[PDB]
Parts: structure tokens; sequence; C-alpha cells
RNA sequence: UGGAGGUGAUUUAAAUGCCAAA
RNA sequence: GGGACCGCCAGUGGCGAAGGCGCCCGGCUGGAACGGGUCCGACGGUGAGGGCCGAAGGCCAGGGGAGCGAACCGGAUUAGAUACCCGGGUAGUCCUGGCUGUAAAGGAUGCGGGCUAGGUGUCGGGCGAGCUUCGAGCUCGCCCGGUGCCGUAGGGAAGCCGUUAAGCCCGCCGCCUGGGGAGUACGGCCGCAAGGCUGAAACUUAAAGGAAUUGGCGGGGGAGCACUACAAGGGGUGGAGCGUGCGGU
């Protein structure tokens, strides 16, 4: 109902139509799955250290070139 | 309403053959005790006997009859796992495949597959005379031994290294197995 | 004791089946399917909707007292294709998320001996 | 038919195949004509 | 370095060429 | 219960005159390679007329019919859609006895003989040497016959071919003579039919055809770039009245 924080820990690059998307890996940092790390695809500016807030912690991206 | 069909359920206990020890194998539900012959169960060796060598061996065993609460089952037929006999055929080798009708001292029919796989590519008389000697082999053994006795060394793997070592003769191998068992009939 | 039983997935690329028996194989403990999870046709078989039935055939099986299951796993076969769909991998994870403890896991694709013949005359679907 | 396989060279003509039915079905007519 | 084969697949729709050059 | 088909191993690997031939055991049978101080003694090559074999499809009688599927019946797409896509479906595809004799039936290369650098794979037989778990096993070298690749002299318009010749020489048969009309008309033979083989003229035309070069293009591939491109944004024009320029009247 509140979603779970992860944390950005690699950048992997640029995907989307028209580049729009950028794919990472991140930790999560609490919750069932505390302590896994995952990839996912994120819309918007993003740097190493930033933190996520996922609605769900089963879904990951398809990996990329 | 459905789950009130659910609670007429009774579960059966599920036993291996006599001859393989006659363990518990697993539970199955039903509501009439009728219904659970005929039923079908598949069992890897390993789980019988505890060893991490012959886990891609699997048995199958059928319920052929029911008193109280308890199942017990026959040999039905054996089989080797699909992803291991797919592992060991490769190119630039020769798989040999010889399928047998046998009839056991006690009168039982039998159906066996037996496969051998030689170091490299080899001429097809070669591999007439290597089917030869499987058969030579398989028929004395039928001859010799009963049902059980078979059954038991066909899944141990006395025949497989018996066909192994008379066959070294005509080319040098690299596996010999017996691939599949399947009963067809039993005495009268 | 322990009660196991079978977790059959049928995958395609229209559609996937997950059912889950005793171990026998002769009687049904639950069934799910794509279409009984989502609304659009596109959604059948995409890997969240494989999700969502297996987390359905999953509890309906925990409650009923099974623990673990073996697994098998087929593509349609026969004269259609040998290679299962992108939702038999999301099911199978979903399956050991729920609860249910894993056996063993093979493919039971049925491969025929060269069998009957396909459709689409001797050319194919020209698109 | 002999054979021209200069004719099935595409540039600038019509498919052999189907002008071979085309003189096909022309020279049936003729036929029924002449049996009358 | 350069070649010859085989098996798979390949995400809607999209026709035409006037005026002029003369 | 039923009808069709024999996966991986499988290999510019094998066999056959070509068409073609792939589950296993048994019977009958054709051809070829190698080894040969065996036998006969030029008995040979090609072959007009003539004969036999010949994918798929089609036809004539009698069976069979799982899957697929001309014609056809429906659902869609589209300006239309007699199609491509989707759901069904008759003949046919399969077996027994005949007829038809056609394919890009292509190695687009007729067959026999002698000669003209090498290099390197692979299949069958024989010889020599060395290993060996003693195996109808393994490795290396040479001879003969098949089957691929790279290449010297020579050949060719070039692509390319090059002891498996498209090279130099000794034979025999078949075919061609600018593009269309036309593989048509008329006549003849063959076939149950569908069709097969043979085959002109009047007239028309300045090119038709081949190999390779430079560009331009592709609802072909790869790399790069742009706010007169997009994506993330800020502000607008297109509706009203008026200023000014253009078409028309
Ligand atoms: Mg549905
Ligand atoms: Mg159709
Ligand atoms: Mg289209
Ligand atoms: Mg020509
Ligand atoms: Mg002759
Ligand atoms: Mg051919
Ligand atoms: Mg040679
Ligand atoms: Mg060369
Ligand atoms: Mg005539
Ligand atoms: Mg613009
Ligand atoms: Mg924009
Ligand atoms: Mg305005």
């Amino acid at each position: 109902d509140e979603g779970y924080p992860a944390e950005v820990i690699e950048i992997i690059g640029r995907t989307g139509t028209t580049g729009d998307v950028t794919q990472v890996k991140v930790r999560i940092l609490e919750g069932r799955d505390k302590g896994r790390v995952i990839r996912r695809n994120v819309r918007g500016p993003v740097r190493v250290g930033d933190i996520l807030i996922l609605r769900e912690t089963e879904r990951e991206a398809r990996e990329i070139k | 309403a459905a789950k009130d069909k659910w609670k007429l359920k009774q579960w059966y206990v599920i036993y291996a053959p006599d001859f393989f020890g006659g363990v518990e194998v697993g539970l199955t539900p039903a509501d009439d005790p009728e219904k659970v012959l005929n039923r079908v169960v598949e069992v890897t060796l390993k789980d019988i006997t505890g060893d991490f060598l012959k886990g891609h061996v699997k048995l199958y065993f059928q319920v052929y009859d029911v008193k109280g609460q308890n199942a017990y089952t026959k040999f039905k037929g054996m089989k080797l796992a699909r992803s291991y006999i797919r592992s060991l055929v490769r190119r630039r080798t020769t798989r040999i495949d010889g399928i047998f009708n046998i009839t056991t001292k006690d009168g039982y029919k039998l159906r066996v597959m037996a496969m051998v796989i030689a170091a490299r590519r080899i001429q097809t008389s070669q591999e007439r005379a290597i089917r030869k000697i499987m058969q030579e082999i398989i028929y004395k053994k039928a001859e010799e031994l009963n049902f059980k006795d078979f059954v038991l060394e066909a899944v141990n793997g006395k025949i497989a290294a018996e066909i192994a070592k008379e066959a070294k003769k005509i080319y040098p191998l690299k596996k010999a197995e017996i691939r599949k068992i399947k009963v067809l009939g039993e005495p009268e | 004791k322990e009660k196991w039983g079978i977790a059959h997935i049928y995958s395609s690329y229209n559609n996937t089946i997950i059912h889950i028996t005793d171990i026998t194989g002769a009687e049904t403990i639950s069934r799910w399917s794509g279409g009984m999870v989502v609304k659009a046709d596109r959604d059948e078989p995409s890997p969240y909707a494989a999700m969502l039935a297996a987390r359905r055939a999953a509890e309906e099986a925990l409650e009923k007292g099974i623990v673990g299951v073996h697994i098998r796993v087929r593509a349609p076969g026969g004269s259609k294709s040998k290679t299962p769909g992108p939702g038999a991998q999301a099911a199978i994870r979903a399956l050991a998320r729920a609860g249910l403890k894993i056996g063993r896991v093979e493919d039971v694709t049925p491969i025929p001996h060269d069998g009957t013949r396909p459709k689409g005359g001797r050319r194919g679907r020209r698109v | 038919m002999k054979r021209r396989p200069r004719k099935w060279k595409k540039k600038g003509r019509m498919r052999w195949k189907w002008i071979k039915k085309r003189i096909r079905r022309l020279k049936r007519q003729r036929k029924k004509e002449r049996g009358l």
C-alpha cells in the first residue's frame, strides 16, 4: 500500500522507442526480499545513489544489450 | 457446495511393489476406494534406494488392490530421463538401438529397448554385429532368469555392463544402457 | 506425512494454463488459465498473467494441504511449435514465491519421430 | 509444346505460363467448331 | 583472410505520374 | 480403434544410366572398386531408323480415407479484394491392374582414348612402419578408384574453368544461323480424354541478347548527425474584427 524503497547501484543503458527510458540495477532496502538485486526500467533522469519506491518487487525488466 | 464435495474424499497410502522393498511412496485422494484401481505413479530409483548416481531412472507402479487405507502396486515399466539420453547423442559418434520381445522363465511378456554409443563413426556392418551381440545376450538372460531377477538386473546395470564387455571386441564404446522396459502380459 | 502434487504447465503463444493435480494425476486440485485473470486477448500469454494465475492456483492448492509439487512444462508440440511461450518461467517462479516447495523440473513436450503434415501448404504463411 | 527458355524472361512481357494457358484455351474452341 | 551449404523465423494499411522538355 | 510417416545420429558423406533411394530382423537379386606371372585373344567406339526406363499432376476400373487440402461455403482487410490472413471443406494425396510420356527432368556442360606444375581435406580396397585396453582398435607414409577446395601453363567477352578442363590432339552422332508472327495455321501419326511428336507463310521490326563499370534508388543491412527532426517542456497559429501581400472576378 506504500511501496518499498530501493537503491540504485548501477546504470546499464538507455532504451525505449525514443531513448526516454534507462535500465538500472537496484537493491531492495525493505520488505520480504530485502537485500536482493534486480534490474528495472526508469523514466526520468537518474544517477547512482537515488532511491525509488517500487509498488511491487516481483517483476524484472528484460535484459538489454 | 463444491467444498462440500471435497470433504467426502479420503486419502490412501501407496506402497512400492514387493521386490522393491514395499516402502511408502505417496498419498492420493478419492471418495470411493474402487476408483483408486489402475492408477499409475512414477518414482525415481534414487528415492527407493538413496544414491545420487541413479537419479535419472524412472519406474512406473500401477495400483492393483486396495485394502483399508492402503494401496498396493505392480511393476509396469521403466524409462530413462529424456534430458539424460539427449546429452549422450553427439555428432561424430554412432548410436545403436535394438528393440526385442522376450518371454521370461515364468511366462512374462516384455519389450526391451537397449542403446549403445560408439566412440566414433563406424561402418554399418559393425552396427549389425553389435546389435546381434545385444540380442544374443538379452535372449540368454531372459531364458535364464525369472521376472523379478530380470527387472532388478536390468535396472541395476549388470546387463549393460555385460553387453559392453562383450561388444568391446567389435569397437570401443562410450556408454551402454537398457533404455526402456515395458511389460505386455502376465502369466495366466 | 507429506502431500506432494504435480503442476502441469501448458505454454503457447496465445495462452497459458496452470493445472495442479495430485501425485497420480487422476485428481484435479486447481486449474487456472490466462483468460481468467485479464480482460484483453492480447495480454493472455504475458508473463504478468502467468504470475497472477500461478498465485491463484498456488493459494487454492495450499488451502487443501498440498506442500510441494513436481513441475511438468510443455509447449503445444506435435505438428505445431516445439518451443514454450514466454509465460513458462514466470509461472515457475511464482509458484515457489507463493510458498510451495519445488521438486524436480522437466519438460514433456510431445515430439514426433516424423509424424504428420503441418498446415500452411508447401509455402507456409505468406505475410 | 517446344521449349523456348528465352520466353521465360520477364522483361517487357507477361508470364509465359499464363500465355501457354491462354493459347491452350484458344485451341480448344477451334477444335470444337471443327468437329461440327 | 576468404568462400560454399542447411534449418528457422521476418508486427496493420500505402494506388498513380500529370503538367514541361517540344 | 484407425490411416499416413520413419526424428536426433546425418557428414560439398554413400549407391544408382537418369528419374530417384534413410526404423529393425529374414529370403531372393543387379552393378561397381581393390588384390591377381589365372582364362579368351581385338571379340572395340559412336550410333540414322528401332526398343526399354522415366518426379509431380491427370484419366480408366476396384479398395481405403487419419492429417493436409484445388473447386466451394463462411469471417475479416480494402475505394473495390473474384487474393494474400482466419474457421470449415470435395477431388487428390495411400494400396492393387492399366493408360498418359511431361519439368529450371539443370552440372543450363553428349560419349570413348592419349598427353600437360603443385598443395590440402574426405570415402572404399591394398601395402609398410609404430602403438595398443589385443578390438572388425588408433596414428603416420605410399599405390589405385570415387568425392570437395585453393592454384601454375594455357583458354575466354568477361564471370570464370584449370588432370573431375570450358587446355593441346585422334573419332562418331545430335542441334543452331538477327528480333517477332510462332511453337501458331494446314497436313500426318499416337492417345479413352487431357494432350504428345513433326511444323511453315504473308506481314512487321533496328535492334533483341550477354558479361562487367560509375552513379541514383530500395516498404535491404551497418555507422553517424540535426529543436527549419523527435522525445521532456514554455509559448502559440487554425475560430472573431482589422493591417498588409497573393489567386480569382
Ligand atoms: Mg481467453
Ligand atoms: Mg485454408
Ligand atoms: Mg500485406
Ligand atoms: Mg539460350
Ligand atoms: Mg549405342
Ligand atoms: Mg533434379
Ligand atoms: Mg581424386
Ligand atoms: Mg582454380
Ligand atoms: Mg492436326
Ligand atoms: Mg518542421
Ligand atoms: Mg514533442
Ligand atoms: Mg485566425
